[PDB]
């Protein structure tokens, strides 16, 4: 779809060519507001029935209640068999509802973003239209600090001439700028104009990708419509105050969700662990089906060559012993329903998003400051499971690991180091000598060279606002220790050096403002002396203004002084940034002004042009100083990396400063501690997989099964941007990397790139496959979140789409060791836990029922009452599970948050695996066998009773429901540390619940409700069997539990088993300084 | 920890040791006399005199109390008669002759018991229609839509009592059990058995008399009541609700070998002798490999004479004694403290 045709005649492009269906023009839906929620209002129940039966189970189920339908299967009326699955699936659309609510309503507040888009025909008025913009057929002069809504080819302009800027911060950093629109300019007059007027017809290249290139044409009655002519999207700068153009390509939905937009869905490892089990539960139930199929036919073959009497009238075609086995198939699929998991999934969610709730209600977690209190959300009501398993945390520095509210620490001015910067300054500052002539074009370069804006209405004050937070550390200091910055009301500012108010001139300042990897800041003054000599301010990261110098006189002196002295900041923990100074003559500098003013626009790259001016205008830069600002740690940080190592989690960071500074932040992160090796990784003349393999080979290399793979109280590695690039281009180099970095505890990588930390995280996550973790407030963090296993975002000063696009939006990394540590650890075994005991409960009832069909000739006959198994994973036994889930704990906060090696069992996976699983569904087994076979054989009998009733099925049948209950329910409470009122309330409420529906359902006379089961509250209550079998049943089938559970608490302790106990059994005991405790500080 | 787990071990089976005594004591103080007449239509003699029954045919349970060994009881005879020249439904009669070694106390019952016949079978097990029975006005298409699937109608006229389970009715009684040896005179003395209170008077509810909704000429008999109704129901709709060996026989057993209760007595006490049941064989087990039986027990406080509860309580607390023995024994030889911190992974070198 390249070509589009538009401007025939006055807007509302009713008729261009064609009549409609093939173009997608003229209101055809070819565009339409973003979608970020799941389906229309209308449209909900298909694609909400679709998701919920692509479940596997819930299918099942839906065919279960189908073939009961049908009255080959039927058993009861078709509402209490299909109750359960209607319950379910409403829950779940309830739920997913809510979720598609929640987005919903995110996205209408993005949107209905004020538009005026003008020009309709009384013959002028209505404008100011919603976000969404009509089509690609009408224009619109949008105001100052408005978004825009879609891309435009803006013909004319409110200020002089049609340039205008739009500061793209959703798409890049840098600021933005135009070069005009050219042939139609004047002519394309607003306010009515462009009505009036009917000319044009707009060409276009490529409607999919269009970034930094988005070139066009247009031919009235051919003209070359650029990207610097066509704003793109979601940029507002309007340093003019509005400009006129024709929407085109995107309406809502083309250019920048084109550009970006993709978020993925994740899920929990507990759940693609969970899924083999419920396979294998299917499995299981398809073998007892196709084993009583192939039994039921033998015998009723047998039953039918001499005639019985169960199965008399088989000379049918419906009713002959062969239809009788696949029959006894469905019935058998029909019976044992209570394997595959009903509920079991919707009561995962509920515990799932009540953690999630917990996680945010959380007090612990929570940051008050400047009277806004930020709470940790979880922003995915999900991977609450997977906080308890990770086991690689990579984290980026600024904005995380720091507050992003640097201050001033160290200045150098030539040759002397300074230790609310006042220090010597003011006793050295005495005039006649190069040294205070020195500071003073120091002093300047720092209070001038900027874009801060400075706000004078408190004289005396004067504070500033600036953007980023080291221009407003380095001016506020300025203004501190002499030089103040007086303000840029004018086109003219001035400075407030301790003598007068003198001022300069501003006439092209090289917003640069680093990017790009074009790091320098300068900005071009002239000062009002008499002279006005027009002299260069620069500030920027070393390296550049380094190389940006001159070689004679003693600069050379200069400059090796000033290097070593960087290297002296940098080793104390400190960000370094150079300042320089250049003079223009005047003739070069007037011609070079005008190259550069028509160069401004050009309509063709003026990328490369902007970036060769710039560094051609640089040629005699001399050096003058070199501040250093020290990144304030947030509080508590080197204790949560302490903590954090302290549990065999790995903490990477991707820090964005230089190597010597980086290292730990002069070690006073906790990341490198002392008595442990550092590998060092720079690239120095020498190959980046050579030096790794060799430090590899001196480090490791003794080792003979690290050869294989090749076919001081601790170890680190860092590797600051290139080895990384070039490991990621190789491969041998790449596998080099991921050993070392798996052989060590705390990678430090130093100077970085979005890319480079997704491809980091993606390394990780995918050669080792184990839970990662990321961390960050940047754009570069969104990406290395989104390609993560859980995602944390940080709501800092240097933006929210961190925080949007993220699982987690913690306000500090502290907060980070206590969710991760708590939450987590209690979250994968809550999960666990319930998970099995939903398996067990539901393994019980099937078993039962499987014993019982050892004794019916496998005819697959219940033995309970329909009314019993159609209420097991409901009402019975759904409580405990549900407790377990929530309210269950393993050892008290405390304990967790004080001795962090406990984490040892949640991230090696010891709660969830395989065994555990065959482990339960083999105590369901045995307790099933233990209660249907001891009170059978206790009814195998005349009586029973003291009346001499005869024992028939369903007495037998509800003393073996109400023990199974009992045994489940009881199992469920002794898998149970954490007794706490509402666990005693689920245990007790299940069985209780049953006994109160036998004694009652028993009562209900034959008139209404035949319940086939009146008379088993004489029958069963009056018996001392019931009452001495079902207590029996339940000691017998929970005594190998207990005693195992005893062995492994005693013989065999865990250490939660263990600090449990010395907590319990020793609370005068001081955990953080105890010899054989935390005060040895392992 | 050993406090929580010995002492529970330990009162577990202290309390068990009591109730499995008390449940083997009350099966015991309980009689229960069984007599095989399947076999009875082959081998009984066919000419008026008596041949001892074989030995797997009879089998005598006597109560823990009385002296008389199981040896020393005479072993019973039996006859076999066949004559067309009564009623239907006792024609062949078959004559036990059995001893009773001792007095049974009051509260004798009798029972029938069957083998290899799945009352359970799910053909079988739901064959039947609770409306119909009920007496509610059910369409005769709902009857073949119903759960008497295999015996719903024939020829438009729908069956009384539909299903397996009705047609399957035990047609096979017993109605005599005479003292031959008594001692106030009146050489032969019947020891009266009521065949009402047979079921529970709750099962009765849900089976109707006569229903109203159909002429008592529309509805057929089940296949296999034709004998017992020639030429259909003539003297009106059977009153299932005043027989209790239908209500008893329409409750499903729990397993293939069952029994199910035929005449009672509360008040009479069966006396020491030779007594002679007479069974009228009509219903054929011997295709499917079934025998019947027929069983005299009296009643307990438990129930019938199944000490299995009672063993399974003794043994489970032996059990849990040993274990409590075998724990405290390792409690007094390394007593291991609580709160032990060298186990510790950072503990342990
Ligand atoms: C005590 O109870 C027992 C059982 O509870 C009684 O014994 C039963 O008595 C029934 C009534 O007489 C018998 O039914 C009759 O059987 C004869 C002959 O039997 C064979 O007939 C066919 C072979 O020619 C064939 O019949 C079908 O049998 C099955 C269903 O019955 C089918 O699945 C099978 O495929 C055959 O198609 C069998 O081989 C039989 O073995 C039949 O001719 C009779 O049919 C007549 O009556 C029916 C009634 O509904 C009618 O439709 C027909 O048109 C025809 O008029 C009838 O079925 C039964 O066989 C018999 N069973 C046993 C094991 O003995 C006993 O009589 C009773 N005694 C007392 C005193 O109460
Ligand atoms: C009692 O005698 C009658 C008639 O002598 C038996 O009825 C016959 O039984 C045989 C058994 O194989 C059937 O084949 C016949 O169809 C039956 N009827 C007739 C008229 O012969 C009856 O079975 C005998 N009772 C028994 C043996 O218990
Ligand atoms: C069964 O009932 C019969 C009659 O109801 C009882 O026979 C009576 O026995 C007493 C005591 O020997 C005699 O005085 C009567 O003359 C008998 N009456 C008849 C009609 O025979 C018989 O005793 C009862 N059997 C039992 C075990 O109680
Ligand atoms: C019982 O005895 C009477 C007379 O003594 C006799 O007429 C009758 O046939 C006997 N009944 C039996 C032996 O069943
Ligand atoms: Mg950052």
């Amino acid at each position: 779809p390249v070509p589009r045709s538009v401007f025939i005649n006055e807007p509302l492009p009713s008729e261009y060519y064609d009549k409609k269906g093939k173009i997608l023009r003229a209101h055809h839906f070819a565009t339409n507001q973003n979608v970020t929620s799941k389906y229309t209002v209308i449209t909900f129940i298909p694609k909400n029935l679709f998701e919920q039966f692509r479940r596997v189970a819930n299918c099942f189920f839906l065919a279960i209640s189908i073939l009961q339908f049908f009255p080959k299967f039927s058993t009861i009326s078709p509402g209490l068999v299909i109750l359960p699955l209607i319950i379910v699936l409403a829950i779940t659309a309830l739920k997913d509802g809510y979720e598609d609510i929640k987005r919903h309503q995110a996205d209408h507040r993005t949107n209905h973003a004020i538009v005026h888009v003008l020009g309709g025909q009384g013959e002028l008025g209505w404008h100011r239209t919603i976000w969404e913009d009509v089509k690609v057929g009408d224009f619109v002069k949008i105001y100052e600090n408005e978004q825009f809504p879609a891309d435009i080819v803006i013909c004319a302009t409110s200020e002089e001439e049609d340039v205008a800027y739009i500061e793209t911060k959703n798409l890049d950093g840098e600021t933005n700028l135009k070069s005009r629109n050219g042939v139609p300019g004047l002519s394309h007059l607003n306010t009515a104009e462009a009505c009036a007027k009917a000319h044009l017809c707009i060409d276009l290249d490529a409607p999919e990708s269009n970034m930094f290139r988005l070139n066009g044409a247009v031919i009235n009655l051919i003209h070359p419509i650029t990207l610097e002519t066509t704003m793109l999207r979601g940029c507002v700068l309007k340093n003019t105050a509005w400009v006129i153009g024709i929407i085109v390509y995107t309406g809502e939905d083309t250019k920048i969700i084109r550009n970006a937009g993709a978020t993925p869905s994740k899920r929990s490892k507990v759940e693609k662990q969970m899924n083999p089990q419920v396979i294998i539960n299917l499995v299981i139930l398809a073998a007892i089906a196709v084993v009583c199929a192939i039994v039921d036919h033998v015998n009723e073959v047998e039953w039918d060559r001499q005639q019985a009497y169960w199965m008399l009238f088989a000379d049918t075609s419906g009713d002959n012993p062969n239809i009788n086995g696949l029959v006894t198939f469905a019935n058998a699929f029909i019976t044992f329903q209570n394997i595959v998991p009903i509920s079991l999934y919707i009561s995962i969610e509920a515990v799932r998003t009540i953690q999630a709730a917990f996680i945010y209600w959380d007090r612990d977690i929570k940051y008050k400051k400047d009277g806004v209190t930020t709470r940790t959300t979880a922003r995915s009501w999900n991977l609450s499971d997977d906080l308890g398993q990770i086991e690689y945390i990579f984290s980026d520095k600024t904005g995380t690991l720091t507050q992003n509210a640097m201050i001033f620490r160290q200045c150098s001015v030539g040759g002397k180091i300074y230790t609310h910067d006042a220090e010597l300054d003011k006793d050295l500052e005495a005039h006649d000598s190069e040294q205070s002539r020195i500071l003073h074009g120091f002093f300047a370069v720092l209070g001038l060279c900027h874009t801060v804006l400075a706000a004078e209405t408190e004289p005396g004050v004067i504070e500033y606002k600036a953007q980023s937070p080291d221009e407003a550390a380095l001016v506020q200091s300025a203004a501190d220790v002499g030089f103040v910055f007086r303000g840029r009301d004018h086109n003219i500012l001035r400075m407030s050096t301790p003598f007068s108010d003198v001022s300069d001139e501003y006439e092209l300042l090289h917003v640069l403002e680093f990017n790009s990897a074009r790091k320098r800041m300068s900005v071009i003054l002239r000062k009002l002396d008499e002279d006005g000599r027009i002299f260069l301010l620069c500030k920027g990261a070393d390296n550049v203004i380094f190389e940006r110098l001159t070689k004679d006189s003693n600069q050379r002196e200069m400059r090796e002084k000033t290097d070593q002295d960087l290297q002296y900041f940098a080793s104390e923990g400190l960000r370094t940034l150079c300042l320089a100074y250049r003079i223009l003559d005047p003739q070069v500098y007037e011609q070079w002004a005008k190259e550069y003013h028509n160069a401004t626009v050009a309509l063709q790259d003026r990328e490369e042009r902007i970036e060769s001016v710039s560094s051609s205008i640089e040629r005699d830069l001399i050096l003058l100083g070199a501040t250093a600002i020290e990144d304030k740690l947030q509080d508590g940080v080197p204790d949560t990396i302490s903590d954090l190592k302290r549990a065999g989690i790995k903490v990477w960071v991707a820090t964005g400063d230089k190597l010597e500074t980086a290292v730990a932040i002069g070690y006073t992160t906790n990341l490198l501690t002392k008595d442990t090796n550092l590998i060092v990784v720079r690239e120095g003349r020498h190959s980046i997989g050579d030096q790794l393999r060799e430090a590899l080979e001196e480090f490791f290399g003794e080792d003979a099964g690290l050869r294989t793979t090749l076919s001081p109280g601790g170890f680190s590695l860092v590797i600051e941007g290139h080895a990384l690039a070039h490991c990621f281009d190789d491969e041998e180099t790449e596998a080099l990397l991921l050993a070392l970095s798996t052989r060590c505890n705390t990678v430090i990588c130093c100077r970085v790139s979005p890319l480079q930390k997704a491809q980091i995280v993606h390394l990780i996550k995918d050669n080792l496959g184990v839970m990662c973790l990321a961390i960050g407030d940047g754009a570069n963090d969104v990406s290395m979140i989104q390609a993560a296993d859980v995602g944390v975002g940080i709501s800092g000063e240097e933006g929210l789409q961190a925080v949007n696009s993220s699982d987690y939006a913690i306000a500090q990394f502290r907060y980070l060791k206590r969710l991760l540590l708590v939450h987590g650890h209690w979250s994968y075994f809550r999960n666990s836990s319930m998970i099995l005991n939903f398996f067990y409960k539901n393994i019980i009832g099937i078993g039962v029922l499987f014993w019982f069909m050892i004794y019916c000739g496998w005819s697959t006959t219940y033995v309970f009452a329909y009314v019993y198994l159609l209420f097991w994973n409901v009402f019975w036994t759904l409580v405990p599970v549900i407790a377990i889930g929530l309210f269950d704990r393993n050892i008290d906060d405390e304990t967790l948050m004080a001795l962090p090696e406990l984490y040892r069992a949640s991230r090696e996976g010891k709660y969830f695996g395989l065994m555990r699983f065959a482990y339960y569904i083999f105590e369901g087994v045995y307790q099933s066998a233990v209660i249907y076979f001891f009170l059978n054989y206790t009814y195998v009998t005349t009586t029973a009773r003291g009346d001499g009733y005869d024992v028939y099925m369903y007495e037998m049948s509800t003393t073996q429901a109400i023990g199974a209950v009992m045994v489940a329910n009881l199992f469920s409470g002794l898998n149970i540390d954490a007794w706490t009122g509402w666990v005693w309330f689920a245990i007790w409420f299940g069985p209780f619940l049953i006994w109160v529906f036998t004694a009652v359902y028993s009562v209900i006379p034959p008139s209404s409700f035949y319940t086939g089961v009146y008379g088993n509250d004489v029958f069963l209550f009056r018996s001392a069997a019931y009452w001495f079998g079902w207590p029996f049943v339940t000691i017998i089938a929970l005594l190998p539990r207990y005693l195992i559970k005893t062995f492994r608490q005693n013989i065999f302790p865990n250490d939660v088993d263990t600090m449990r106990l010395v907590r319990k059994y020793h609370p005068e005991v001081d955990l953080y300084n105890h010899p054989m405790l935390g005060g040895k500080l392992a | 920890t050993p406090k929580s787990v010995l002492p529970t071990l330990l009162i577990i089976g202290i309390i068990f040791a009591p109730i499995g005594a008390l449940i083997v004591w009350g099966s015991g103080k309980v009689t229960t006399i069984t007599l095989d007449y399947t076999e009875c239509d082959v081998d009984a003699p066919t000419d008026g005199s008596y041949q001892a029954m074989p030995n797997s045919a009879y089998q005598y349970d006597l109560a823990t109390s009385s002296s008389v060994s199981e040896s020393s009881i005479a072993s019973p005879t039996w006859t076999f008669s066949n004559d067309s020249s009564r009623e239907v439904g006792e024609t062949a009669r078959c004559e036990i002759e059995f001893e009773v070694p001792y007095d049974l106390g009051p509260g004798l019952f009798l029972y029938y018991k069957l083998t290899n016949y799945y009352q359970n079978h799910r053909r079988y097990s739901s064959s039947f229609d609770a409306t119909q029975l009920i007496g509610d006005s059910r369409s005769l298409s709902q009857i073949n839509g119903g759960n008497c699937k295999p015996i719903t109608s024939r020829d438009g006229k729908p069956y009384y009592p539909c299903g397996l389970i009705a047609n399957s009715l035990f047609n096979d009684t017993f109605p005599s059990v005479v003292l031959l040896n008594p001692t106030n005179g009146a050489q032969n003395q019947t020891y009266n058995f009521s065949e009402s209170g047979i079921a529970w008077g709750g099962i009765k509810k849900n089976y109707a008399s006569t229903l109203t909704y159909i002429s008592p000429s529309d509805v057929l008999p089940p296949p296999n009541w034709a004998l017992k109704y020639p030429n259909g129901y003539v003297d009106g709709f059977p009153n299932l609700r005043e027989d209790e060996h239908f209500q008893v026989w329409m409750r499903v057993a729990a397993l293939p070998t069952f029994r199910k209760l035929w005449a009672r007595n509360d008040g009479e006490i069966m006396s020491q002798g030779r007594y002679r049941i007479v069974a009228n064989m009509n219903y054929p087990v011997k295709q499917f490999s079934g025998t019947k039986s027929i069983v005299i027990s009296t009643v307990s406080w438990i129930g019938g004479k199944q000490p299995f509860l009672g063993w399974a309580y003794i043994a489970a607390a032996i059990l849990c004694v040993v274990l409590a023995v075998a724990g405290l024994i390792r409690h007094l030889v390394k007593p291991r403290k609580l709160g032990d911190m060298s186990l510790l992974s950072w503990n342990q070198p």
